[PDB]
RNA sequence: ACUAAAAU
C-alpha cells in the first residue's frame, strides 16, 4: 500500500515524501491512486511534497532537466508588456511564470504561444513537465509540447486590486 | 389680387442663393429695416395659384434666454434660488437688428410662412421663434387650409433646392421644446454654480480678485480631460526594457536592421539570456518572404471638426482663429459653409465643376487636369447629418489676394478636396523574416506604385525607403552583430488641441460651433496655457477645481452627464416623455447636488489653501 | 458679469 502507491507517484510524475503522500486522502480500503491526485491538484505543494529539482537551477549550471515532473505555479507576469497594462497588443505575449517543487523556486519562459496558461490562471495551477525541457540561463524554456496543464485550485485569495 | 408667402432663412446668404434658385433668375432685391437682413421679391406659384414670394433672413437666433428682474443681479440674489424661483424670459439677441420689427413689418399680410431654416434642433427654435414673431400679424386664415410649411433640404443645388420645395412639411415642436429645455438647464446650473463660486473665492483670496471662476456643462469636462491627462503625467513611473536588434548584410554594401517581433523584454535577465542565445551564430536563414499589395484610402469630406483638428496640428492655428479665418471665407466667397457636421457629398454635387474652377493654379493644376481627364474617382461614403454640406471651395484663390492664414486654410481646404475626388494611394509593403538561431526577427518595408492622392497632399506620403532586397526561402545571410538596446518608457505628454476635440466629439461635449468657444473659454479664464506644439498645460487654478470637484462630487466633471442628459432631452424631442417632467427632474436633481457643494465646499477651500 | 448655442 505505500510502496505500490509511491511506484504509481512516480511513474505519474509526482515526486512526494511519505509523510506528504500519507497526508494527501487515504482512507484505508477506500482509494488508492485517483482521489489522491484529486485532492493533491487541490493542496498546496510546499506543505506537500519532496524536492526533485536540482540542487542549483537557478545558478546556471544545470544545463537540461530530465523526467516526467509536476510544479505549482506561484505567480505569472506578462514580461512583454509594461506593469500599469500587464494586456497589451504592441508585444506578443510572454509570460515569465515562477514554478516551485514546494522546496526550491525556479522560473520559466514561454517560446510558443501557450493557450493553456493565461494571466487568469490561479495561483496554484500545477503544470506538468514531459521530455527534456532545456533551461537556457536560469531560465526553463516552456512550449505546448513540454507542458500540461492540470488545474487545481490551493484555496488561495484574489490577491489583487 | 395674388396673396404673398413668406420664406425665412438663418443667413443672408442662405436666403439669396435660395431666392435665386427659385427665381429662376428673376430676383428683385431691397434692404430691410436692419441693414444687414434682405428681401428678395419675384413672382410664382404656390398653391395652384399666382402668388409673390417675399424670401428674407434672420442672423441667427431672434431671441436669448435669460433672467428677469432684480434675478441678474448678483449683489442681491442667492445663487441658490436661481434654480426653481427666478423667472426666465426670452429677450433677444443683437437688439441693434431689431429682428422682431423686421418680421413683423415684413410679414404684414403674408398668408402663408415657410421656414427655409436649418434642418437641426436650433434651426427648429428658430423655426418657433419666427412663427410667434410673424404668426400675429399675418392674415387670419380662414377654413382648415394650412399656413405654415417647413422645407427639408441639405444642399444648394438647383434640384434639391426645388425638390425640397415641391415636397413640404411641418415644424416639429417637440424639438423646439428640447432646445428650450437645453437652454433652461444650461442657463440655470451654469449661472448658479459660477454665481456661487465667484462670490466665494474672490471673498476669500486675494489672487483671485478679478478673476472669474466659471463652471459648465460644456466646458467643466473640457478642463477635466486636461487634468487628468497632467494626472497621468505626473503619476507616471518609467519601465526599462530591453530590445534586440540584429544587423544583417547581404550585397556586400546595403546593411539591414532587423526588428525583433518578440519586442520589448521587460526583463534584464530575459533579455541576457536572448542575446546570448543568439550572438554566437554568424548566419541567418530566410522563411518568409511575403509580398502583398495594399491601398492606403483617401480622406473623407472636410467636415468642421477635421479641418480644426488639422488647423491646430499642421497649420498651427488655435481653433476660435481657424474659425474666424474660415468664416472670413465664406463670407468672402471663397468656402463653403465652415460649421459642416457632415462627412458626405450630396448625392447630386456639382464636383467636377469645383475642380474645373482650380484647374489654373500652379501648385495643382496638372493633378488637377490629369484628374480631369482621367476622370474623377467617386468620394467615400460618409455620414450624412442632414446639416450642412461639406466645407468645400467654391472660387479659386492666390497668395496674392488672401495672403497670410486666410491663404493657409484655402489651401488646406482645397488640397483635401482635391485628394477626396483622388485615386487611393497603392503601396507593395514587402516582409522578409529571417531566423538567428532559434530566435526570430522581421523586416519590413514599402515601395508606392501609385501615389495617388499623395500627389495633392504631401505629407500624407509614403517615405521612400530602398526596396528590400530579392532573398527567397532557404538563402543564407551573415549578420554583423547582434546588439541589446535599453530603452525607456516615455511619459505622455499634455493634451494637444486635436486630442481635446477628438474626446469632445467622441463624448458628445460640445457641438460643431462650440468647441472652439468652449476652448477660448478655458484658455481665457486662466484654467489651460497654450504651450509650443498647441498643447493645452493645466494650471494651479484648473488642477485645484477639477480634484475639488472630484472630492466632492465627480458626477459634475464627469463626460458622460452631459451625454445623459441629452439622452434625456431626446426623449422629450421624439414626444417620449413631457417637457415639464423633464426639466424639473433635472433641475431638482442639481439643485441638490448644487446644494451638497455649497455645504461641502471645505474640500476646495483647502486643496486650494495650499496653491492660492 | 454668468451658462450654451445659432448667426456675420
Ligand atoms: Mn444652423
Ligand atoms: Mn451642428
Amino acid at each position: 500500500m505505500a510502496q505500490v502507491a509511491g511506484a504509481a507517484l512516480s511513474q505519474a510524475g509526482w515526486y512526494l515524501s511519505d509523510e506528504g503522500i500519507e497526508a494527501c486522502t487515504s482512507s484505508p480500503d477506500k482509494v488508492n491512486v485517483n482521489d489522491i491526485i484529486l485532492i493533491a491538484l487541490n493542496t498546496d505543494l510546499r506543505t506537500i511534497g519532496k524536492k526533485f529539482l536540482p540542487s542549483d537551477i537557478n545558478s546556471g549550471k544545470v544545463e537540461k532537466l530530465e523526467g516526467p515532473c509536476v510544479l505549482q505555479i506561484q505567480k505569472i507576469r506578462n514580461v512583454a508588456a509594461p506593469k500599469d497594462n500587464e494586456e497589451s497588443q504592441a508585444a506578443p505575449r510572454m509570460l515569465r511564470l515562477q514554478m516551485t517543487d514546494g522546496h526550491i523556486s525556479c522560473t520559466a519562459v514561454e517560446f510558443s504561444y501557450m493557450s493553456k496558461i493565461s494571466l487568469n490562471t490561479p495561483p496554484g495551477t500545477k503544470v506538468k513537465l514531459s521530455g527534456i525541457v532545456d533551461i537556457k540561463n536560469g531560465f526553463l524554456l516552456l512550449n505546448d509540447s513540454n507542458t500540461t496543464v492540470l488545474g487545481g485550485e490551493v484555496e488561495h485569495l484574489i490577491e489583487k486590486w | 389680387v395674388m396673396k404673398t408667402v413668406l420664406m425665412v432663412a438663418e443667413k443672408p446668404s442662405l436666403a439669396q442663393s435660395i431666392a435665386k434658385i427659385l427665381s429662376r433668375g428673376s430676383l428683385s432685391s431691397h434692404k430691410g429695416l436692419n441693414g444687414a437682413c434682405s428681401v428678395h421679391e419675384y413672382t410664382g406659384t404656390f398653391a395652384g395659384q399666382p402668388v409673390r414670394f417675399k424670401m428674407t433672413s434672420v442672423c441667427g437666433h431672434v431671441m436669448t434666454l435669460d433672467f428677469l428682474g432684480k434675478y441678474n443681479k448678483w449683489d442681491k440674489v442667492d445663487p441658490a434660488e436661481l434654480f426653481s424661483q427666478a423667472p426666465t424670459e426670452k429677450k433677444e439677441a443683437n437688439p441693434k437688428l431689431n429682428m422682431v420689427k423686421f418680421l413683423q413689418v415684413e410679414g404684414r399680410g403674408c398668408d402663408y410662412i415657410v421656414l427655409w431654416l436649418d434642418c437641426d434642433k436650433e434651426g427648429e427654435n428658430i423655426c418657433f421663434e419666427v412663427l410667434d414673431a410673424v404668426l400675429p400679424v399675418m392674415n387670419k386664415a380662414h377654413g382648415g387650409e394650412k399656413t405654415v410649411f417647413r422645407a427639408r433640404f441639405s444642399s444648394i443645388t438647383d434640384t434639391d433646392i426645388c425638390n425640397a420645395m415641391a415636397c413640404l412639411g411641418e415644424p416639429d415642436h417637440n424639438e423646439a421644446l428640447s432646445v428650450d429645455a437645453r437652454q433652461e438647464l444650461d442657463l440655470r446650473i451654469g449661472c448658479a454654480f459660477t454665481r456661487f463660486q465667484t462670490k466665494y473665492f474672490q471673498g476669500k483670496y486675494g489672487d483671485l480678485d478679478s478673476s472669474l471662476i466659471s463652471f459648465g456643462p460644456c466646458q467643466t469636462p473640457t478642463l477635466g480631460f486636461c487634468v487628468e491627462r497632467h494626472d497621468k503625467i505626473q503619476s507616471f513611473k518609467p519601465e526599462t526594457y530591453w530590445v534586440l536588434q540584429a544587423k544583417v548584410n547581404t550585397d556586400k554594401d546595403r546593411s539591414l536592421l532587423l526588428d525583433w517581433d518578440r519586442v520589448r523584454v521587460f526583463d534584464r535577465e530575459i533579455a541576457q539570456m536572448f542575446l546570448n542565445m543568439t550572438k554566437l551564430e554568424k548566419e541567418a536563414q530566410v522563411e518568409a518572404t511575403s509580398r502583398k499589395e495594399k491601398a492606403k484610402q483617401r480622406p473623407l469630406a472636410l467636415n468642421t471638426v477635421e479641418m480644426l483638428r488639422v488647423a491646430s496640428s499642421s497649420l498651427g492655428m488655435g481653433p476660435q482663429h481657424a474659425m474666424q479665418t474660415a468664416e472670413r471665407l465664406y463670407t468672402q466667397g471663397y468656402i463653403s459653409f465652415p460649421r459642416t457636421e457632415t462627412t458626405h457629398y450630396p448625392e447630386n454635387f456639382d464636383l467636377k465643376g469645383s475642380l474645373r474652377q482650380q484647374a489654373n493654379h500652379p501648385y495643382w493644376a496638372d493633378t488637377v487636369k490629369r484628374l480631369l481627364a482621367e476622370g474623377i474617382n467617386r468620394p467615400r461614403k460618409g455620414h450624412d447629418a442632414g446639416d450642412h454640406p461639406p466645407i468645400t471651395p467654391m472660387k479659386s484663390a492666390t497668395e496674392a489676394e488672401l495672403g497670410g492664414d486666410a491663404w493657409r486654410l484655402y489651401e488646406y481646404i482645397t488640397r483635401h478636396f482635391i485628394a477626396t475626388v483622388s485615386h487611393d494611394c497603392k503601396y507593395l509593403q514587402s516582409t522578409i523574416s529571417f531566423r538567428i538561431g532559434p530566435e526570430l526577427f522581421t523586416c519590413s518595408g514599402k515601395t508606392v506604385l501609385s501615389p495617388g492622392f499623395t500627389e495633392v497632399m504631401p505629407w500624407q506620403s509614403v517615405p521612400l525607403e530602398e526596396s528590400l532586397p530579392t532573398c527567397q526561402r532557404g538563402d543564407a545571410f551573415p549578420v554583423g552583430e547582434v546588439k541589446m538596446l535599453e530603452k525607456q518608457t516615455n511619459p505622455p505628454d499634455y493634451l494637444t488641441e486635436a486630442e481635446l476635440i477628438t474626446l469632445m466629439e467622441k463624448h458628445g461635449i460640445g457641438t460643431d460651433a462650440s468647441i472652439p468657444v468652449h476652448i477660448n473659454n478655458i484658455c481665457q479664464r486662466n484654467y489651460v496655457t497654450v504651450e509650443s506644439g498647441r498643447r493645452l498645460k493645466p494650471t494651479n487654478l484648473g488642477i485645484v477645481l477639477v480634484h475639488g470637484y472630484y472630492k466632492i462630487d465627480a458626477e459634475l466633471v464627469l463626460p458622460t452627464i452631459r451625454s445623459a442628459v441629452e439622452k434625456q432631452l431626446n426623449l422629450i424631442a421624439q414626444g417620449k416623455a413631457d417637457y415639464r417632467q423633464v426639466l424639473g427632474h433635472t433641475l431638482d436633481v442639481f439643485k441638490r447636488k448644487f446644494h451638497y457643494f455649497v455645504d461641502s465646499i471645505a474640500g476646495m477651500d483647502e486643496l486650494m489653501e495650499v496653491s492660492f
